């Protein structure tokens, strides 16, 4: 059994980080590796027995260590190393292997607004007596966004869900999609509707909006 | 192998095939199996250079290659410390299984000789292996695994041999003494046998007298192959395989 | 030269859950398997696999359900797990390793893409999809068992400027999805912008226009 | 050669071609003019097994292999007595030629050094020849003499080097002391430059510092070309060329 | 074979593979059995020079080639007498054994087709062998029978494909109408599959369409393999096998 | 060229040789010039399918190939519309140089027959080129133009022996009309002779009779080499080449 | 596989103008070589070139002032021009064609990396370089001769987020070029953010370190 | 002789672009190129022969024509497609060959304000009795931008330039460099300094400043 550290770190482009792994037992014989996870896709492997790179691996990443503890070393952060990543070794043959528990890598960027923009339900929502209206942030940072949804200027609670892309392989922002859904029966209520965005990146709140009709 | 017949089928239980990965696992050099675990072989097979273990695979006897393969993976190759080139020395190497081998009326280990024995000449010894037929004749693509009775020479009668029609003068040692010499023109081991045991049969049983080494081309004349002597490296051997 | 997962994506609990793994060029001779779990949320976890030499090895909990096998008149290797319960909801993938050791973590070197595996009493349904007025984009909603989900633009031909949202739990406990692209005002038109979507746990497949 | 460029028609008077019977009078080896009698070559293009001199002959500095040819006839060979494989040492040798050469405004003699020269790092030194232009590349149709500037390593440092990705124990000496170490991953002899000379300008002189011998391939990485060191052997050479 | 799977034990009980004598009875053409004593072949395997039967043997359906023979003598070859290259046409041959096969869960004869069969495109139909794998990739060691399952092109259409990225005019005819065209850059015959059969699927029943004849190359973009049309060639067959 | 001796240094001014790009241009075919700015060669040395022409060079008259070369850029290629085999017909092409020429005492043009001859037996013809001496020997790396005189066969005569041990039969005509027959057992072309020419001295001038085109193997037994007949082709050839 | 022009980059006039191109691995043994000008805001213009076959073809103009020649010896080409004026400042380059055509373009596939050439009465003069406060940057002013101008920083390990622009002219007849970066504020002092300029021109190499 | 047409064009991001080239006699045998140059580089070749695609090149290019009228045509602007093009062509062999005039190409994004930065004289530079003031506009859409110098409130005209990167590989933005030569004897009288840059994205003139000391 073995422990990663840190369990996650925040660190600026161009910049250098290191991870840590370490084991109450010592690796068999050299047998210890490096996986990259990126969101939604398999593990990639990065450094295996140690210290041997794989081919096409750009060579600023590095690992070493000493039987019980190990490291895992960038030279310099670009947009797509933001990703999970897993140390993976085994103290016997036939017996104990096992994965640590992952770290997560965040790219730090130059702030950004949030892109605004907002939909009314479209027709075949009507057609069944449902709603939905959507609001959305894009190439924002950082993720600390809060959406308030009003309508006719009666401040909506709960009623709402949102959603993030995880950070881009190469712009490194994100998108936000915030929807409220709705009854057609009080669709037809209210007749003006806007959405909220406060974000970091901002004087002040701005709303956008539209109207029923 | 040069010489000899097709092996019965069971008369080898310890022979060894290493392949290598390609297009297919091609064999390329022998072996035995002399503990559950372990795989005695030529270092000039597996060294000077450091291998990716990736590439390499174990094949237990078969009576045809390629036939009905059942590759076994390696766990750590180990080369004596001193060699680099085969005509210097050393040329013994161990190859330890990442899973131990059921021993089966089809798979058995070979003895060791004990430090003391010579092999003097006129003792019965074989040599078995996939090699080639003939001076540049690849194995025909059955592949049977062939076998032969050779004679045994003493060291400084065929260090001798090795003189004749060369500029080496005869003051300078060319047979060390960690080898051992055996075959004639009509009878040898050639490419691709190395790494192979030589047996012979003493007091009823079989002891791996040799390992097969390197020679001056297959069955030429005044040219017998050169084995490493087993017993040279006894110390060696038991200092990783559990006796 | 890949590995590719096979599997029933939603299945019932005490069922056997059933995967294969097939790879897609050159035999498999001279190579172990393994195969990989992950819980949503949780990092990897090992389930156990099948040497080189065809010995199989299993992790703690596994040996009491599981059974790998191979099978080389089809090019394949196969997973199969007793009695399912839902804490068994997990990615699974398979993956080789180049020394054919049947029981090491630290050289993975190729991996399958991935079969996502639902443990549930639910039934399958079908999702609704519904354009949004035009940045532009569409809508897919209340479906149920999720990872299989697809959404493709102009059979594809618009890979570029893409995003796709994370599936959310509706209150109801149906998933819905959104896509979205930003483009310029005078490209209206211009472009066919048709939403494909599919949805394998209901055979589905559908297509729709997108205009103002 | 590989690196380098073609050889000005006026910078090595003293290459030497050596030519096997065939279906043409095939380049093998290359070798040095060092008196109008005598070549100096590496032992291993003629033993250690004994030649028919029928088979061999020798041609002097053109261009261009095969275009103009002029085959001397060889006397005698003479290989040093402690030669039996290059690794091991002592890998030089004497040609005697038939008939003695004018020397002339396109051939003459290179000049061996003295035996207090070490040839020490930062040095500039040539080898030249005819061999493999890349690792399994034969040199092109018109066959031009190619030359490359080498460095210089200390044998320690070279030794190193050798032990880096070997088995080998660091302990056991690979490059002996009858040897030199020149070359990089750029630059290096290579297959069929083997016997030819490697000269350094000493003082406005051109010396012949070593002889090709042998390396682990072409240009790969830690592997430093290894040469015969000529100082070592002067007494024996003395015993035989008139000086 | 270019593409497609190992055959099933079991599922073309008629091919036969080819032999030729050397340091082994190495394949080197097939053949489909259609008559308990008689085999259908290509004939630039045979032709058009005459051959010495002592050279030639027939082995029936085996499912990995060498590892358990049983070589069949051949009585006569008939090649047709309008044979002389592949691209003129009428490249078709029989062979005669000496012998007569019993007929065999392992070994039953194909069926040819009735002359009035034209196979259409979209028919399911298959050429199998032991031919190379790839361009210039032999069939490795363990040497099983290859099958894949092909596509069939209208001859004009072929012909038209032919002469792309060709100097020959369009009104010169490549794909003569004694001939048929099937496969593509992903599925295709190779060398070593020449004399084999294709056959389709029709109304449950296997009949053979062609015979493996001749192409520009393995599965080149716009090449389709070229193959024998047997039912142009039904009245000279039955002029020999009994039917 | 098979028999004959070397050429003398001013014999066949219109000689030509076709490189190919690679390690180095490597002589591939043969050609003649018959006008400033027109070479003629064989159809099968750069059809049936389209090359690109950054891919090729036109080599002059030299008498060693590689010794000094000037490769002239190629403009454009022509091949007879009617190409698809060698052994069908229509092995003809031609190629125009990008820059003329400078006729000269070392290269001048070939002079193509009037359409009445038909060039009977007995006449004094030639062959030149740079192709393999033998059967399976690579011409050696001096490389000298060699040069044969060959005797001349009427079709019919040498139709028949092609059926000599064949299993085509004698209605089937294997020599066409636009063909022509030289050469025996002693005395052929060869490999890489190939779209060189074939001249006959008639009136005290040189005529080019043929164009090396095929045969059955070099130098074998009742296989004739066969060219291509330039008169059958005169009307295809004035169509492009100014006269 | 690769062209490498060489030239003076400043003259006076009615000196000859001699370039060179060197072709780095492989012979020339078949090959062409042309020559190609480009004034400044100018599109291409043809100077000539020379075939496989060493035949040399010169466009209108040229014919009265050019040469152009190959020296196999040294597997080098190389072009002289008399007499030159100020209307010859242009980038030179060197192109290939692989056909060994002496006389066309549309099919230049390799292509040197250019040189520039200054026809002018002035002379040379070397560069001061200043730090500039940190975004963050460096300037150098006031040199002439400009095009060799190169400037890198921390011997280029900086390779990211580097702007360069277009030298302009100062009012008193010498140019000045200015670089710079953005980065985040943590960064300073971490990086050694050495601005390393030279100018080829007046054989200048000079360094210097940025802080506030 | 050949023209080359249109000698400029813009073009979204996507979308699909045509560069038309005429000759008054017919190319010899199909004798015809397409180059794309860069800024800062030379020429690259994309189509020879008419139609033949360069190996590497994205199946984006194509190209047709007809002995005397011929068309380059893109499927889908990319970022990095910002260059100038030419066709080239010969009309004989030996004699009558040349290039066309060049075509440049656009590429327009998403606008976006500059971010703006001021910098004072640093110490060399008094210490030789001159001065420079930089001003500095990065990543901004349309080039549409004006700077203005103030100090002490007094507008400044003439005594300054202005240099622009071209538009980039990868973000196909551009930066601008903007800068206010002074003697040391007229730094010394003023102590206030600002830049004010006007832009089509921006509300308004906004001021970025510092003061001397």
């Amino acid at each position: 059994q073995m422990t990663q550290s840190p369990s996650s770190l925040s660190a600026s482009v161009g910049d250098r980080v290191t991870i840590t792994c370490q084991s109450i037992k010592s690796v068999y014989n050299n047998r210890l590796g490096w996986y990259q996870q990126k969101c939604g896709k398999a593990p990639k492997l990065l450094i295996y027995e140690t210290s041997i790179l794989t081919s096409g691996v750009p060579s600023r990443f590095s690992g070493s260590g000493s039987g019980t503890d190990f490291t895992l070393t960038i030279s310099s952060l670009q947009c797509e190393d933001f990703a999970t990543y897993y140390c993976a070794g085994g103290f016997d043959r036939s017996g104990d292997t096992t994965f640590g528990q992952g770290t997560k890598v965040e790219i730090k960027r130059t702030v950004a607004a949030p892109s605004v923009f907002i939909f009314p339900p479209s027709d075949e929502q009507l057609k069944s007596g449902t709603a939905s209206v959507v609001c959305l942030l894009n190439n924002f940072y950082p993720r600390e966004a809060k959406v308030q949804w009003k309508v006719d200027n009666a401040l909506q609670s709960g009623n709402s869900q949102e959603s993030v892309t995880c950070q881009d392989s190469k712009d490194c922002t994100y998108s936000l999609s915030s929807t409220l859904t709705l009854s057609k029966a009080d669709y037809e209520k209210h007749k003006v509707y806007a959405c909220e965005v406060t974000h970091q990146g901002l004087s002040s709140p701005v709303t956008k909006s539209f109207n029923r009709g | 192998i040069v010489g000899g017949q097709e092996a019965p089928r069971s008369k080898w239980p310890w022979q060894v095939s290493l392949r290598v990965h390609g297009p297919y696992w091609m064999h390329f050099c022998g072996g035995s199996l002399i503990h559950p675990q372990w795989v005695l072989t030529a270092a000039h097979c597996v060294g000077p250079d450091v291998k990716d273990l990736a590439a390499l695979r174990v094949q237990l006897r078969e009576q045809h290659l390629y036939y009905q393969d059942q590759l076994l993976p390696v766990s750590r190759i180990i080369v004596h410390p001193q060699f680099y080139t085969a005509q210097i020395g050393a040329d013994i190497a161990l190859l330890e299984l990442e899973e131990p081998v059921n021993v089966s009326s089809h798979v058995h280990t070979v003895t060791l000789p004990p430090a003391s024995e010579t092999f003097p000449p006129g003792m019965p010894c074989w040599v078995t292996g996939w090699g080639d037929v003939d001076n540049d004749e690849r194995l025909p693509p059955p592949f049977p695994l062939k076998q032969v009775k050779v004679p045994i020479m003493e060291n400084h009668i065929c260090d001798a041999k090795y003189h004749l029609g060369a500029y080496t003068g005869d003051d300078v040692r060319i047979v060390r003494d960690d080898m051992l010499c055996a075959g004639n023109t009509r009878r040898d081991s050639c490419q691709g046998d190395s790494g192979g045991p030589l047996v012979c049969k003493v007091n009823g049983t079989w002891l791996q007298a040799g390992v097969v080494s390197w020679g001056e081309g297959c069955a030429q004349p005044n040219r017998p192959g050169i084995y490493t002597r087993v017993t040279y490296y006894l110390d060696w051997i038991h200092h990783y395989v559990p006796k | 030269v890949q590995l590719v997962e096979s599997g029933p994506g939603c299945v019932k609990p005490s069922e056997t859950l059933s995967l294969t793994c097939t790879v897609s060029r050159f035999s498999l001779i001279g190579y172990a398997i393994t195969w990989i779990r992950q819980p949503p949320g949780k990092g990897l976890e090992w389930i156990g696999g099948i040497s080189s030499a065809a010995t199989t090895f299993y992790s703690s909990w596994a040996k009491s359900r599981v059974t790998i096998s191979v099978d080389t008149s089809k090019n394949q290797f196969s997973l199969k797990l007793s009695s399912v319960t839902a804490a068994d909801t997990a990615v699974y993938y398979c993956a080789r390793d180049p020394r054919g050791y049947g029981a090491a973590l630290d050289r993975l070197d190729l991996w399958g893409q991935g079969t996502c595996v639902t443990v549930s009493s639910f039934s399958t349904k079908g999702p609704s999809v519904f354009p949004l007025a035009p940045a532009l984009g569409c809508l897919v909603k209340d479906y149920f068992c999720e990872c299989p989900v697809t959404v493709s633009w102009n059979s594809g031909a618009l890979t570029s400027g893409v995003h796709t949202f994370p599936a959310v739990l509706q209150s109801s406990g149906l998933y819905s999805l959104s896509s979205v692209v930003t483009v310029p005002s005078s490209s209206l038109g211009t472009q066919t912008y048709i939403c494909n979507v599919n949805h394998k746990p209901s055979n589905t497949k559908v297509d729709k226009k997108v205009e103002p």
